[PDB]
RNA sequence: UAUAUAUAUAUAUAUAUAUAUAUAUAUAUAUAUAUAUA
RNA sequence: UAUAUAUAUAUAUAUAUAUAUAUAUAUAUAUAUAUAUA
């Protein structure tokens, strides 16, 4: 019964998702801090700028 | 088992004779029947003790709680009323109390009681409320103890003494052993813990015991009180035990059962609380199965042949199952459940829902299931007070939405008037469906021949009848003095004497009775609301012809009375089955309460305007059934008004309408309450016989034709819904039975139609009948209701609830019936269990259980002697009922559908033939001089020894007493004949024809010595068989039972050793079994629920045959040459009475005689004469004429084909040329065909080729004597 | 005693179905609060 | 007081996911019984 069924209806979905949006940004690399910079506060103030 | 220890031995003889251990014999028959008599009931209960209970089943205290019958009684203008408790006025049924306090009791056994003396004649004389409340409290809770064929007690002995041991099995590879074991049933737990209840010491007192006239019931202690309920909920209980025994269900199922009907017999009214929660076993069960992803199985492909109005249908092989053939509808689980939830038994909707979902596909275990838990439902005869009743149903009157307004009519034209032209609608098309139908009426010569007249005058009278007391009244009133023939001993109620006295007087006089009361009666019902039966006079059954006439043809001219014909009833059974399957959509309707609708406001005015109407055109001065055309004044024109003649039959639409307009006078007289009978009208139409199906089904028709061409397209919404309810017709699309009706779609493309449309086409139907007032109670499940029979996915579906295997009705306070009646009882109790497929070897055993118990007797003069018999339990085998083993025989292998008569007996003979031979042989002595069938061996001796000719001449005795003549009586017995002959014979033509033929007759018989004494059916026995029938239906008195009694012993005791001459003409016949015939359909698709592997008998009966009827050939022999014939006389008497004539070959004048002998002019009578052939007669046709007919079991079947070309009377190969029927094959083969078929249906298992073999003697030989015989008679 | 075959039972793994519990989503009903209208 | 909309809580139904239990089927191991061979 399964493949007559099957065989008969092909309203069974199963169809490939094209349709799949976008609305984000188009990219796929990201910039990334890997080593964080250090705060200063006593000596060396003004060097860098958060 | 314990309990076998615990039977008596005669009974523990029964029990292993039935279980097949032992060939049963008269001496333990005699031993177990005449025990039964004698031993006390309450030792059935006893036996109870030693089943060792293992089911989770509480029988709550709750139903010992008696509520107050003092409050469910009250008296208002001056009637007995029943004052529901609830808010709701249809608890009109018997309450819960308890009846002890209304005891006396009795000298014969002190322990049991009945109503204070007192109590009823306070009631008859002073008409003392408190006393007449006691006294019809009391009378209606007697006669719903009494709805039972017999005491319940015994069928709870017979189902123990059948159950005490297992059956031995036979030799078949099929022959599975019961599944189902005692102590796992609920039912007879719960009838122990409930019986628990009624002890005092060991001794199990019964609530209730049933008499002939009515029930008496035991005066409880000072502790105790008995509630009438208890018996009630006892019933129920041993019937669902009985039941789910021989259906061989689940206990979870049966522990269903039981608490449902606990739960009902806990609260107040248990009928009514039963009957409210009725339909949730179906609906739980058959409404929804297949609403589900796994579905798939195998179904019939069923064909309906092209031209329709015949209802041929074609088995055309099977269709597999898939999902997109699942049902559509939605489920009924979410109604059920939450109606369910107001009696807190969710649990059982649980529990079957969940062991439902265990069958996605459809197959034999999925139907099986339906049938089982189908099988569920009360099947008790609900009864309540017939004042109620008839207060609660005739009370009602239709509503209509739009009514025609009064500006729509002409002017009077006396009594009635027509329908404007420019007025359109429903209402229009109606005017014109039923004033065409007059038209075609109106001009019709096949009115006014003699013999047609003397048809319908004859129609009018039966056995039964009402109403006399008011006929008496009325035209005493009007100064006609009416004849009288008491002392001829007919009943003056009966319809016959109200016409004998009728007979005389001219017609027009007798105009002022038809306005006269009418006697009503009541009959219940296993699962509704008790029927009613309205018998008109005679007089008023003659003057409402017109509207019978107009109906028929109606129905036989357009859509040809969608079955109304009722030829066979089983043509129904395809229908469904087509009608169930895959490919088509159906839907189940039927009028809310036709009879309560149809009304004169609305309906009847216009069938009275438009039969009138249609009635024009023909002569004005033409009188009808003695009713002479009159004058009546025409008004419909202001200016210019006058008076102008009318026909006869224009005449009784006048009074038609006039009585119409007036509605019905009924008079109640209720026995089972007290003194409070009275009269009240009412437009509900009467609606007592098939004589209302006829109007209701024409106009049922007519509003359905209009709705599907006119209303629906105009109103519907759905684009699609119209593309497919257009190109729809009744003729093929819709058929009807009085309010029943059944719809079906046009086939959806390899679809089905949205639910949505469903629901928008299914509200408009219920629209459009709310506008004329009829409530349509449609409801759409894909399944196939229609006269009570039901079809899933073109299997039928017994539903046997409906049958309950120990109730019967009884309209009357008393049964009225003598003890051989019991034996018929029997045997139509039996039938059923086949008809319905049921477990065939346990259903077989019970079966003789009953049987046993029936067949003892006795009786005593109402001051004199007593009398007594019993019969050899052989009766009951001519009566149709196979037995189990025979001596030297191997125990079940006789099938169910053996036929009854001298073929059962055949059959079985033939079977058994050597055995006995070379038995005899050993044991006796050889006769003195040889024998035509059997050797010197002599075999008679040892049936005698078996007691064989007694039980079968036994079962050839009449069972009902005879009334004597007297012969002043006589001089009344003439009153009555010469005016049933002078109503008979009106006018002359009729009487000189008969007269004629029948000094003919007896002349041609005598001189040409064919024989004399012969009964030929002729209209002069007519009023013969009419005054027997009428006398017959009287009480008879004590001496005629005497007479029977006597006669009968003497029938017994007078030793003869031989049968009647045409069995042993019969016996002279060797038939012979080869292999299986090539299968009718596949045995996977199941056919009818139960007829499975499991019930292997049934399912190998219907798998070889096939159950859907097809004589594309045959046609069953329906085409009898006399079409037209009295009632009184009988067909089959008639064609037999030709045929054998014609074989014998008599001269035509022969012929002739006879026919004019039944009114057939001369020059009809050389036509009809002309016809008579040996050619183109059918087999059973022709068969018929020795009496070789087809059993009743056998209707289901598709016989045809089988008796046409597999039973061979001459095999070339295998026959001995000795039984060569030569020449008179012609007639000779149909008789050895049908003895073949017969043999071949009394074996059980597969149906086998049935083959001639051998006659001792010649054929030729055989086809003399039986020449001979059909010459003597 | 060993080997093979068949049947039954137990244990483990995989798959399907049903039931119960928990979480998420949707729908319906009831209660409470807010807003609008009558 | 009623109706409509929104939010929150509770109950019921349906779907998805996870866990537990039961039943069925398949595979592997062990035990018992029966049959055959040594």
């Amino acid at each position: 019964s399964k493949h007559l069924s099957a065989y008969l209806d092909s309203a069974v979905a199963n169809g490939p998702e094209l349709i799949v949006e976008d609305t984000g940004l188009c990219t796929s690399f990201m910039l990334l801090d890997n080593i964080p910079s250090a705060h200063l506060t006593k000596e060396l103030i003004g060097f860098t700028w958060f | 088992e314990e309990l076998f220890n615990a039977l008596p031995q005669p009974l523990q003889q029964l029990s292993l004779a039935l279980a097949g251990e032992i060939p049963l014999t008269d001496h333990i028959f005699e031993q177990a029947a005449s025990t039964w008599h004698v031993q006390p009931r309450s030792l059935t209960y006893k036996l109870l003790d030693h089943i060792p209970f293992s089911t989770p089943v509480v029988v709550p205290p709750s139903i010992y709680h008696s509520l107050d019958w003092s409050k469910c009684f009250a008296v208002n203008q001056d009637r007995v009323e029943r004052v529901p408790t609830i808010d709701d006025p249809d608890d009109v049924y018997v309450p819960n109390s308890d009846i002890g306090p209304l005891l006396t009791s009795l000298h014969t056994i002190p322990d049991y009681g009945f109503l204070h003396p007192a109590i009823e004649n306070d009631a008859t004389t002073l008409r003392a409320e408190r006393a007449r409340c006691a006294s019809t409290f009391y009378k209606i809770a007697s006669s719903q103890a009494r709805q039972v064929k017999l005491d319940p007690i015994r069928m709870l002995g017979f189902l123990l003494l059948v159950q005490a041991r297992p059956r031995v099995p036979s030799g078949l590879v099929t022959d599975q052993p019961t599944r189902r074991d005692p102590t796992q049933s609920p039912a007879l737990h719960a009838i122990w813990q409930v019986m628990q209840y009624y002890k005092v010491a060991g001794v199990y007192y019964a609530p209730a015991l049933v008499v002939p006239s009515g029930a008496i019931w035991w005066i409880p202690p000072p502790g105790k009180r008995n509630v009438v309920s208890v018996q009630y909920l006892l019933t129920d209980l041993i019937n669902l035990a009985i039941l789910a025994h021989m259906t061989d269900m689940s206990p979870t199922l049966e522990l269903t059962g039981v608490l449902m009907y606990l739960r009902a017999a806990s609260s107040h009214s248990h009928a009514y609380t039963l009957l409210q929660m009725k339909s949730v076993f179906p609906a739980l069960s058959l409404r929804s199965m297949y609403r589900n992803k796994g579905f798939g199985g195998k179904a019939p492909a069923i064909e309906w042949t092209e031209p329709r109005s015949k209802y041929k249908f074609r088995w055309t092989g099977v269709t597999q199952l898939h999902d997109g053939l699942r049902p559509r509808s939605p489920s009924m689980d979410v109604p059920t459940l939450e109606v369910l939830t107001k009696y807190e038994l969710v649990d059982i909707g649980h529990i079957i829902i969940r062991e439902r979902n265990a069958h996605p596909r459809h197959n034999h275990d999925s139907v099986r299931f339906v049938r089982d838990v189908m099988a569920l439902t009360s099947g008790m005869y609900l009864v309540r007070q017939p004042t109620m009743s008839v207060l609660r149903e005739y009370s009602q009157v239709p509503d209509i939405k739009d009514p025609i307004p009064p500006s729509a009519w002409t002017g009077p034209i006396g009594n009635v008037r027509y329908l404007l032209p420019s007025v359109q609608g429903p209402a229009r098309h109606l005017y014109d469906t039923w004033r065409a139908a007059a038209r075609q009426i109106a001009q019709d010569p096949q009115w006014h021949d003699p013999l047609n007249q003397a048809i319908m005058r004859a129609q009018y009278v039966t056995a039964r009848g009402g109403s006399s007391a008011s006929l008496k009244f009325a035209l005493k009133v009007t100064g006609i003095v009416l004849p009288e023939y008491d002392d001829s001993k007919v009943k003056k109620s009966s319809k016959i004497y109200q016409a004998a006295q009728i007979a005389r007087i001219a017609f027009m006089l007798l105009i002022a009775a038809i306005h006269a009361e009418v006697t009503m009666g009541i009959r219940n019902q296993v699962q509704r609301r008790a029927r009613s039966i309205m018998p008109l006079n005679v007089i008023q059954q003659a003057i409402s012809a017109p509207h019978t006439l107009v109906a028929n043809y109606i129905n036989k001219h357009m859509n040809l009375s969608t079955t109304s014909g009722s030829v066979v009833t089983d043509k129904v059974i395809p229908l469904i089955l087509y009608a169930s399957t895959p490919p088509n959509t159906v839907v189940n309707v039927d009028i809310k309460a036709c009879d309560a609708s149809i009304t004169y406001n609305y309906f009847l005015s216009v069938i009275c305007g438009a039969m009138h109407e249609g009635f024009e055109v023909g002569n004005a001065d033409a009188a009808f059934m003695g009713v002479p055309s009159t004058i009546v004044s025409d008004r419909r024109s202001s200016v210019a008004p006058y008076s102008r003649p009318i026909s006869g039959l224009q005449t009784m639409v006048q009074h038609l309408a006039d009585l119409y307009a007036a509605g019905f006078r009924y008079s109640v007289s209720d026995a089972f309450s007290s003194g409070n009978k009275f009269s009240f009208p009412t437009s509900t139409f009467p609606s007592g016989s098939t004589a209302t199906s006829t109007e209701h089904t024409a106009n049922n028709s007519t509003m359905m034709e209009y709705f599907l061409n006119v209303h629906a397209p105009s109103h519907v919404k759905s684009a699609s819904l119209k593309r497919i309810l257009t190109d729809m017709t009744i003729q093929r699309n819709y058929v009807c039975q009085g309010d029943d009706g059944i719809l079906l779609l046009p086939h959806e493309a390899a679809s089905k139609i949205s639910a949505d449309d469903m629901n928008e086409l299914l509200t408009c139907l219920r629209d459009y009948g709310q506008l004329f007032g009829w409530n349509y109670d449609i409801d759409w499940s894909d399944t196939a209701e229609y006269l009570k029979l039901y079809a899933l996915m073109g299997c039928r579906i017994p539903n046997t609830s409906r049958h309950p295997p120990v109730g019967k009705e009884y309209a009357a306070p008393q049964t009225d019936e003598i003890w051989p009646s019991l034996i018929d009882i029997v045997i139509g109790h039996h039938l059923n269990g086949v008809t319905d497929v049921l477990n065939w070897r346990e259903w077989l055993r019970f079966s003789w259980a009953f049987a046993c118990y029936s067949s003892r007797g006795g009786y005593t003069n109402p001051k004199g002697q007593s009398f007594s018999a019993q019969y050899p339990w052989w009766t009951f085998v001519y009566l149709g009922i196979p037995p189990i083993l025979l001596p030297g025989q191997t125990p079940f292998i006789h099938s169910c559908y053996m036929p009854p008569g001298d073929q059962g007996m055949f059959s079985i003979l033939n079977g058994w033939r050597d055995w006995l031979i070379s038995h005899a042989s050993t044991t006796l002595p050889p006769l003195r001089h040889n024998h035509p069938v059997w050797g010197l061996s002599d075999v008679p001796s040892l049936l005698s020894q078996f007691g064989v000719y007694a039980g079968y001449h036994a079962a050839q005795h009449y069972r009902r007493p005879k009334p004597a003549p007297e012969t002043a009586s006589s001089d009344s017995i003439n009153q009555i004949t010469s005016d049933l002959t002078e109503y008979l014979f009106y006018d002359s033509a009729l009487k000189a024809r008969v007269m004629k033929g029948r000094y003919n007759w007896e002349r041609l018989s005598s001189s040409l010595s064919l024989n004399v004494g012969s009964r030929v059916p002729s209209l002069f026995d007519v009023p013969g068989k009419w005054v027997a029938a009428g006398r017959d239906a009287e009480k008879p008195p004590p001496s005629s039972v005497e007479d029977m009694f006597t006669s009968l012993n003497r029938c017994i005791r007078r030793p003869t050793h031989s049968f009647s001459r045409l069995l042993e003409l019969y016996l002279r016949v060797h038939v012979t079994l080869g292999e299986s015939i090539p299968l009718a359909i596949d045995p996977d698709v199941p056919q009818v629920a139960g007829a499975d592997p499991a019930n292997d008998d049934h399912w190998f009966k219907y798998t070889c045959l096939g159950d859907i009827p097809s004589a594309t050939r045959n046609y069953f022999g329906e085409s009898l040459f006399v079409g037209r014939v009295v009632s009184g006389l009988d067909v089959e008497a008639v064609d037999a009475t030709l045929l054998r004539l014609k074989i014998l070959g008599a001269p035509p004048e022969a012929f002739i005689a006879v026919l004019n002998g039944i009114g057939m002019s001369d020059s009809e009578a050389h036509q009809i004469a002309g016809r008579i052939s040996l050619a183109n007669a059918q087999l059973v046709q022709i068969a018929r004429v020795v009496h070789l007919s087809i059993p009743s079991s056998w209707m289901t079947l598709n016989t045809g084909p089988y008796i046409h070309h597999h039973a061979y009377d001459f095999k070339p190969g295998i026959t001995q040329p000795s039984a060569k029927s030569r020449d008179k094959s012609i007639w000779m083969s149909p008789i050895l065909k049908l003895l073949c078929t017969s043999y071949a249906m009394t074996v059980a298992g597969p149906v086998r080729t049935s083959i001639v073999t051998e006659i001792d003697g010649s054929a030729a030989a055989l086809s003399g004597n039986l020449r001979v015989w059909m010459r003597d008679v």
